[PDB]
This record gives C-alpha cells, structure tokens and sequence, in this order.
RNA sequence: AGCACAGUCUUAACGAUGGAUGUCUUGGUUCCUACAGCGAUGAAGGCCGCAGCAAAAUGCGAUACGCAAUGAAAAUUGCAGUGACUGAAUCAUCAGAAUGCUGAAUGUAAACUACACCAAUUCCCUGGGAAUAGUGGUACUCCUACAGAAA
RNA sequence: UUUGUUUUGUAGCAAUAGUAAUUCGUAAUUAUCCGAAGUGGUAAGGACUAUCCUUGAAAAAAGGAGGGAACGGCUUUGUGCUUUGCUACUCUUAAUACUUGUAUG
RNA sequence: UUGUGUUGAAGCGAAAUACGUGAGUUUUCGUGGAACAUCUCCCUAGUGCAGAUCUUGGUGGAAGUAGCAACUAUUCAAAUGAGAACUUUGAAGACUGAAGUGGAGAAGGGUUUCUUGUCAACUGUGAUUGAACAAGAGUUAGCCGCUCCUAAGGGAUAGCUGAAAAGUGUUUAAAGGGGUCCCCGUCUCAAAAGGGAAACAGGUUGAUAUUCCUGUGCCAAUAGUAUUAUGAGUUAGAUGGUAACAUAUAUAUAAAUGAACUCCUUUACAUAGGCUUUACACUCGGGGUGCGUUUUCUUUGCACUUUACCU
RNA sequence: ACGGACCAAGGAGUCUAGCAAAUGUGCAAGUGUAUAUGAUUCUUUAAACAUUUUACGCAUAAUUAAUG
RNA sequence: UAAAGCUAAAUAUAUGUAGGAGACCGAUAGCAAACAAGUACCGUGAGGGAAAGAUGAAAUAGUACUCAGGAAUGAGCAAU
RNA sequence: GAUGUUAGGAGGGCAAAUCCGCCGAAUUUAAGCAUAUAAUUAAGCGGAAGAAAAGAAAAUAACUAUGAUUCCUUUAGUAACGGCGAGUGAACAAGGACCAGCUCAAACGGUUAAUCCUUCGUUUGGUGCAAACCUUUCGACGGAAUUGUCGUU
C-alpha cells in the first residue's frame, strides 16, 4: 500500500536493488532473480 | 463425546457478561460511624437505567465528612424515589420509603 | 567504560553525500533556486541545514526531505533569496 | 599516499587536520564521481586507505595515552582491563586454587613425596 | 455460496497474521498475539524442539557469521598475552 | 533432360532428439587421533550496510572485499589504477586499533528508526581554544559494604 | 451628535487569478465575466414527535464556577515583624539588546 | 601372478565362414581419446531385472486432433517498420451510460510509475505492442495521515501456584505527580474509519503535490534580565443593563488579581417519522461573446459567462 | 480376472546377536591366552609377534526341591 | 559406623574445530547440498525443500575474413 | 527488615555428541487383551565440564578372608522377577586398567579472635620493545565476627 513503515520500505528497496543483473564487465572474466508478479516477496 | 454447552460456560470466553454500558455496581454506602451512631442524608440527583438490569438506579450524592467534598453512590431505587429527594441512612434515620436503616 | 577513539558520529562528510544532477534537480536550480543534495538516511532537517552551512557558506530558507528506495535521503534545499543557487552550483560543479 | 610510520611521529593536530583535509578531498572526489566526471574515480581507493591509516595511528595514540592515564590505579575501566574469556575472568586465581591450610601445609612440608631408587 | 469453500473465499485472503519478527527476521511474528511462531521472540529463550532435526540445523550456531567466536578461535594454539604485539623489525 | 503411385511395415547407412555408458572428482561417508564453552567486557542468531565501475556467494563494519604490526616479498589486473629497483603490489600470520542497528537485550516502547529522565558532551594546546541536540547513564533479581529514616 | 436621499465596492480576499473571445513581433494588447426565477436530487443543520423487559463508549484535552491563601514603590530603627521622610505607582501585548549550549516548526 | 595401452585403453554402433547348448566369450570395421585387464590361485560385496497402479529421467501413438465460443462491432485511409486484423494518427459506425473498464482511497502488491531504448524468451494468433527485457530517473508537508487518548482487549509488575515450562494479574504492596506536611496515584501496548491544534485558491512536471512555486492565512511554541513602546488598573484587583446579558477593535478585542480545596460543563454518542432552512446539484428566461444549422424553417441549437480558505 | 504405452538408469533373503547341524582345519582330556601387559615394530602397523613353572568359558559326572 | 562436605586417574563422546586414514560412494551413487545448498521455490504458520559437475594441453588459441540475409542464421575458394 | 541510578560484583541467553536432575507416553510383543512389554525409552522442562557423575564404607563376606569410586574381562542370560505366559534380570568373589586421600561438625585453646574482608599506601626481586604479568611483607583505615572466625586433633 501507499502507507508504509520505514523498515518495510527499506526492505522493498533492498529487494529492488538485489533484483539487478550481473555487471557485464564481471561476466567477461543471476539465478536469484524475481519478477514482481511471479514470485511474491512474502516479506 | 465432546464438552457440552453447559460445561463451556464456565470457561468464560464468549459467556462473559455483556457489560459495556453498565453504569456501575449497585452498592449502598460503606459502613461509617455516621451510619452506625446517627444519620446521614444524601440527595438523589438522577434516576438512571442500567442496561443489564430492570431495576432503575439512583445516583445519591452524599457530602463527605472526613474531608471536604461529595461522594456519589449507586443505589437500587425503591419505587417512589424521585430526583431531589433526600434519603437518610443510619441508625437514627426515620422509617420512610427510600431510607436505609438497620433491620 | 571510556572511549579513546575519535567520534564515529556522522559529521558533514558523510551527512551530505553528493549533489543530485538529474534533469529535475538540474532545472530546479534555475527555476526555483533550489539545490538537490543526497544524504545519509540518518540526517534530519537541522543536520542538513547546519551541514550545508559549514560545507558551503550558504544558509537556506527551508529543507524538504524524502527517503528513496535506493537507501539514501534526498534533500531539496531552497536557498535564501539573498544569493542564488546558480553561483553555488557553479562553485561546486 | 602516506604510510603509517612517518605520521606516527605527528601530534594529534597534524593527525586530525590531515584527516580533515583527506576527508575533504575524498568528498570532492565523490562529488566528481556523482557528476559524469570519472577521470579520477580510481583515486577514491587510495584516499580511503589513507583515511584508514590516519585514523589507525590517531586511535592507537589515544588508546596508549588513555592506558598511561590509568597506569596501575587498580580501577581501570572495563575496556581497559583484560578481555579474557568470561569463564577465565570468573575463574579462581592460581594462588586461590593452590591455597592450603596451615595443617595441610605443615603436613606436606614435613612429609613430602621424595625421590628414591629401588635396587 | 459465491465466496465459497475454495476459489471464492481465497479472494478474501488479505490481511496477514504474521510479520517479520525483529529477532529471527523471519515472517512468523503473529501480529495479534505478539509472538514469533518460529523463535518465540518476546520470550527470552529460543523455542527449539528436539523433534525437528531440520529446524535445529537450519538455525543453529554456525549458520550465521559467528562474528566473535570465529575470531577467538585459534587463540588457544597461539597463547598470546593480551596487549602483546610482535617485536618490531 | 527424363523415371519412380501414395500410405503402412521391415532392414541397412548416415543424421536428429535424448543423456545412458565409460573415464574423471578441490565432494561425501566411516573410523582413528587431539583439543574444546561463548555471553552484560553484550554471545549465538537476525537486519543494515561496505568495492571506481559490484547482483549473489565469500569477506568485512562508517577505518567497512579491508587499517596497523609481523614473516614472505614483486606483482596485481576485465578496464581504470596502484606498486621496489622494500612498513609500499600481493600472499600468509594476526597479538594493536576499530567493530553500524539489534538480539539475554537490560530506560519506556515496537508492523513506531516513537517517547522519557539524569549528567550537557566531545575534541585541541599547555589554565585557555573550538565544535557539537551530539555522547554516556538509567531493567529485574541477588551478594558484600555503606547511607539516612523506623520500634 | 440621530433620521431619510445618493455615489462607490463583486465587503476585504479580487482579478492581478480562472474561463470564453478579438488581435499584434512571435511575448503583449483588447473586450466580457450581470439581470430575474423554477424543480427537489444530495448533504448538513434546526425545532419536534415516537420507540425500547434494547436507553444507545471512554480518556486525552479544554473551559466555567464556588472559595478567598498572598499583596504598593525609594530609604531607614531594631529584631520576615510597629516604626520614621517622599510618591507619581502594578499587570498585559509587541519589538529590541545581552546572557542562556546552537532560543521555531 | 603376468600383462595390454597415443602405432589408441575403457565405452559405444554395426557385425563374425568364430567358439559354446547356454548364460556368455572372443574377434573385425567404425567411433572414441586415456586408461584397462588378469581364467594363476584366492578374497570380498551395495553383484545379475520385464513386470512391483515400482522410483527418477526422457520419449511416443492419440494429433496437426480436442480446441483457441461470456462481455452486440467493426470499417476506410495514412505513418512506422524486414514484416501490421489486434502499434500510432485522421475519418466513420458503435459501446460503457454516472449502480461506469469514470474519478479518489483502504487491504494486498512493491517499482508494476516515468522517459529513452527495445524484442531471445513471455505477451496461448500476430505484434513494431506491453504490466516483458535494458539504462537512467521519479515520491518534497508545522496545517494530509501516523505519532497522542482511550475501547473491545493484549503484555508485564506484586504476589500466589507450579519441578520448571508456564497460569493468574491487587487475591497480607512500604508501588511518580501536586502544591508546601499533607493530597493524588500499577506500568505498558492496542483505532491510518472512534476522540483529536492548525490551509486555501491559482499555477507548475515526463513522472510529486492541500507537500513544489506565487499569493494569502492559520496553529502551536516562544527562557531570564533590561530597555522601550501598546493598553488598562491603582492614591489590593474596571464598568454598563431593571433584566436576559453586554463591554478592552491597541497593526493584534492582550490584560477585568486571585492559592489550597471542591463542583460542574465540553469532548460525548441509538433508532424511526415527517416538517423546515441553507449550500451544492439540476433546470428556465433575459444580456454579451464564440461556434453550429441554413434546399426550406428557426429573433435559432450548443458552449462560456467563475470566485477558495481566512477576516 | 488384475499389472504392463515405450526406453534408459536404479530396484528386493541382507547385517549383527545367539543356538544347532553339516563339513574343512588345529590341538586333544583338554581346548580357547579374555581384558591386559612387552617390545630397537611404530608409512603400511588399527597388524603381525610374545606371555617368570591354579584368571575365566566350555568340556572332563551325574542326580535331587533340597540338607546333599 | 547413616542422617554434613571435597577429591585426580583409569571411562564416554551421532557436537564443534583440526589432523590422518580406508578391500567405502563415484554425480539417479555418496550428506539434502561436489555447483551462488538448507539455496531457489512452496506454506498464514509450525514447517517442507530441490534441480544443477566434465570444451580444449593451451582460449595469453572461444571462431578472424568474404558472400547471402532486416536479423537470427547459413555457406565458403576463408579460418584456430 | 524497607529504601537508595550510593561503591564493588554476580545471574539471565546461545550451544549438547558425551554428562547431571525432573517429567513422561503410545506404537510394538504377548499371534486377541487388561497386568506385563515397549521403557525407568521418545517427546517436554531445567543444569554443568573438558569430561560430568561416583567416591573414601552405617561395604562385602562367612574365607587362611577382602578394603573408596569408575571402567574393561567374567560372574551370567546366572540368583531372581513374571497372566511363572510373552518376556525381564542383578550382586559378591576372580583377572585387569588406574590408583589418593582428605575436612567440616563435635572435643580442646579466654594472662585476652590468636581470625577474615574493604580501601589507601611503602618496597622485594624478576622475565616484555612496549603493553602487561609474576613475586613481595611493613602497615594504616573502615568494617565483619563471641548468635563463633582461626589454631589443635
């Protein structure tokens, strides 16, 4: 909802931050990805 | 078998009394030296309805004697008591309707 | 118990992270005389006011604050009309 | 890029204001990185490690003076007294563990276990 | 009827009963009775049961950082006196 | 430039699909040996962070994929960059320093970054000179000593 | 210093805004924004009437009252109390200056 | 024990004028690219599969089959593009029909939002679309909420039970505050629809707005001392009205003495019925302005004609 | 009558205790050196080797509730 | 010689840590996990819980060039 | 007794394979089942260590006697228990591993608590680079203790 608690919002931001791909420069020397509609955070 | 309805009552979960709008316990004045040896008069200020019970309740205001001030008591009203009446409670209170006397 | 190390309370270098330079923050400078800074989430209005005062010699009328989903705090600091945000932004880049 | 040993001789001032200018230049580097300018981004590592070295020397100096201040005095603060394991701290001292009554002591002194040879 | 035994009543499934439990960080904190179903947070103890080897082993010691005991490991074979340093070169 | 009916089924060769077999194995398993408690000096666990470009795992804690010191000792690199000609690059060790918010969690609370009260507090020079709303303390039970009231 | 007759102002906010138009380098000028009613849809308020073997929360917070404890200013006797010469003297709102740790949100 | 391997081991595919009766054994060709036997004798076992609605994995016929059917409905032209029934634009025909696929919120979700790219997969047809993928960005409050209060109620304290774990929560309690000795008093949580300090309009962005900008307000707080200034009152607290009651307009109606101790009020409350007032809504006529119809009729049909909080 | 669409891989009388029979082996009125000890063996070796002329089991004698 | 008390060794160790081994298993086996495994994912919750190893000596040899294609791809007189 | 945010301290929680207390099933077997068995087990609650617990006889024996505890071999599937059914089931001696004994209470000491702790000091020598640590005996101060510390045995 629009109403949130600080900890809940920070957790949502952390999940968004972790949902990003592997950096390209790293890959030239990810499995734990989620979509907002398929697998729910439950947290 | 299973626990019967009568047995479930004593658990007191949903069988507690619905007492949300009750106005207070109906008790007459705690024994004082004024009651024991003489009389004390308090005036009935309102006659109200207690949702649980059918009997009306009289709000009797007494004047405190150990300190300056007033105390309010919830009495079960006897039929005939009216607002503005003065009730007398004690050993020396006269025998009239509304008064509290030793039996 | 006594502490010998120097304080780990956040001073200005760490209270204020860096200025925001997105298109919105950029245009706010000219239009509404406001600088957009990015701060640690533990800053407050007073912290930001004092910190920008001691980081750049500018006071402000007001600071508005939001918490982003990226884990930091965005401060819209509206500069006093006595000076302008353009020269401060030119001084800092 | 500074080493710990040369600034070990500095006063706490030369330590703290050097830290202040180091932090200031780190903030300038971070501002440049916040802008598009990324030419000097690799200097952030070096500045950060310099800040760590300066803080290390300053804090070690402060801890040493704070230890000198409580030299002996039998009532050092908890962070100064020994950080042994809690069980070790609560253990009886070796003297208490080996302490014996006068009766036992005068028995053991007069009749000690002794070396001998069996032919 | 329409919000029936299955699909219909599943539509009324909003309003959680558990949340995050600041102690174990797992969404098992019953909001109405203020108690974690996983760790029993308001109580001092940890709420373990010998009838779940799996549950014991997925949150025993060594599942996390061991931020302190891993440091004090290996001290036994070094026996350095507290406060001591190596002799300078 | 011409010729085979089609389908169904059988055989061979070569392919497709699939991942068996064989061969590998920085893993497991079992035995043997040795040592063995951590925590209010704040543990285990949980969150939150930290890299120039950085998601996870691993590592670490506002000094944050690492500081110092000690041994080795020239590399480290995907790019950028940093390195001596050895407290410098990188390994190992790891005693010094540092160790966010929590958590028994302990000022009151908790799906609050909510609210108290008491000391203002911290740093710098050799009594001054600065900067800070920041920092400490305050649980319950109990022991020893003390204090001042009570019968 | 009263009672009648007029002018102004959308009562201030307020036209400077908004809307709909006409133009002009492509930002500006222009003109309007006022005369009378009907239905009862929604909401709220009012004064009422009726119903209950049903009578339909609490506290934070705020206010009113009863009561009448205390009492001017400058100086002075002696021991807060009698005292001596003199009168321009208390509360309230705002601003300023200095101390207060940095004295708005 | 005694052997084979990069001049190609194990394995695998097809085989053989091969041996055996048979489980099998042994060879050839191909493939393969690194190990393999030992039948000399013996030791050892997790040692032999067609089945167990066996376990796991893979794959069939069914079969290009069932099917891709609620929500009345599409059409013409253009743009983009490799490609357009389902992307965009214009035109038309229609639908939803203020009980709305229209506006605002809650629960829940959590970046799906926005801009720019963009098509491997997904978007059960297509797809240049997209809630997909990629890079950046975006959420601004003294006045909107939480935060405070208390409710149904929860947790805890004192005890008291119980081996404890726990159960109950004033049941022998010496359990912060007020004035200056006395008086009062368990703590804590529980409402984003109850109670409650105070905001409006205009504008603004790609994405936020009672939050930004402009203007105008409002609420709460504002320490001590001293100067001023505003006002009252006084030679220790004002005055009018018969009364109901009224009076401080200073930038601002700020001040009309008042302790302990008390007693009230507000907060603060159901349902039904009609009657009534006001605002908003709708509608009618006039005036002005613009547009429309105009074979014919039509002093015509439509749109605008506005005004917040605060004082 | 039930199970089996197809293929691969996996898939079921085993291990320990105790008793007996059978057979092989050693010794024989005996037999087994248990725990443990020693000892220039201490990769293997956690195995091998050893045991100053009443340890114990079974056997060498049966029978009876039993004194025996 | 009860109704008081202390006491090392010989003993045990499906835990943790660290060494060493084996007629053990050899990726459907062996721990659930040889790998980013108590992970992904599921359940309101207590809990449940996988799959997934191998190019080559060397990618410090990971496919350059041309042609055809919008591209994916394909082919080559081209190439490790 | 009460009260103290007076000074100095302690407990709390995690972890459990081995260990110490408590509490405590049923499946199962008996070819049914109820005593019995499963089992003084699982689950539940609490508490410790590198081991724990037990331990120096109110013990065995009946001998020519042994001599704290624990563990191994054995006693011994024995004595015994048991719908005497299913089942259950020790001890002493013997051989070994290891080997260790002690102190309170009570008695005795009043020509003198001879005890103990807190705080504050002095020096006695040592290994550290430092940080720190080990030794040290001369006090003083404030208490505790005769409702009994210490010495003797």
């Amino acid at each position: 909802g629009s109403i949130k608690r600080f900890r809940l919002k920070q957790r949502l931001g952390k999940c968004r931050r972790q949902n990003r791909p592997v950096p390209h420069w790293y890959r030239l020397k990810n499995t734990k990805r989620r979509h907002w509609r398929r697998t729910k955070l439950g947290l | 078998g299973r626990v019967i309805r009568g047995q479930r009552k004593g658990r007191g979960s949903i069988f507690k009394s619905h007492n949300h709008h009750r106005k207070g316990a109906a008790k007459l004045r705690h024994l004082d030296y004024c009651e024991k040896k003489g009389y004390i008069k308090g005036l009935v200020k309102d006659i109200i309805h207690d949702p649980g019970r059918g009997a009306p309740l009289a709000k009797v205001i007494f004047k405190r004697t150990e300190k300056y001030g007033k105390k309010e008591e919830l009495i079960i009203a006897s039929e005939g008591m009216f607002t503005g009446q003065y009730i007398s409670c004690g050993t020396k209170a006269p025998l009239s309707v509304g008064n509290i006397l030793p039996i | 118990i006594v502490k010998s190390c120097h304080s780990k309370t956040l001073d200005k270098y760490g209270l204020i992270k860096y200025p925001l330079t997105s298109e919105k923050a950029m245009k706010k400078i000219e239009e509404i005389n406001t600088l957009v800074f990015m701060c640690d989430k533990r800053a407050n209005k007073k912290n930001i006011k004092k910190s920008v005062k001691n980081l750049f010699g500018i006071e402000c009328d007001k600071v508005n604050v939001l918490n982003t989903l990226n884990g930091d705090k965005k401060a819209y600091v509206r500069l006093s009309g006595e000076h302008d945000a353009l020269e401060v932004a030119n001084k800092i880049g | 890029n500074v080493k710990a040993y040369e600034l070990r001789t500095l006063k706490k001032k030369e330590l703290l204001d050097k830290l202040d200018e180091l932090k200031k230049e780190l903030s300038g580097l971070r501002i440049s990185k916040a802008l598009g300018n990324s030419a000097k981004n690799s200097k952030i590592h070096g500045v950060r490690k310099n800040v760590a070295r300066v803080l290390t020397v300053y804090n070690q100096k402060r801890k040493m003076e704070l230890r000198q201040l409580y030299k002996n005095k039998k009532f050092k603060p908890y962070n100064l007294r020994k950080k042994l394991t809690k069980n070790k701290r609560l253990q009886l001292s070796p003297k208490q563990k080996a302490a014996m009554t006068l009766r036992q002591k005068k028995k053991v002194q007069n009749f000690p276990q002794r070396k001998y040879l069996v032919v | 009827g329409k919000a029936g035994k299955g699909t219909g009543s599943f539509g009324k499934r909003n309003g959680k009963t558990h949340f995050l439990c600041l102690r174990c960080g797992k969404r098992s904190y019953h909001l109405q009775k203020k108690k974690c179903a996983s760790c029993g947070y308001p109580s001092a103890k940890k709420r373990r049961f010998n009838w779940s080897v799996k549950a014991k082993r997925r949150n025993t010691t060594g599942t996390g950082r061991c931020r302190y005991i891993k440091t004090l490991r290996r001290k036994l074979k070094n026996k350095f006196t507290e406060g001591s340093t190596p002799k300078p070169k």
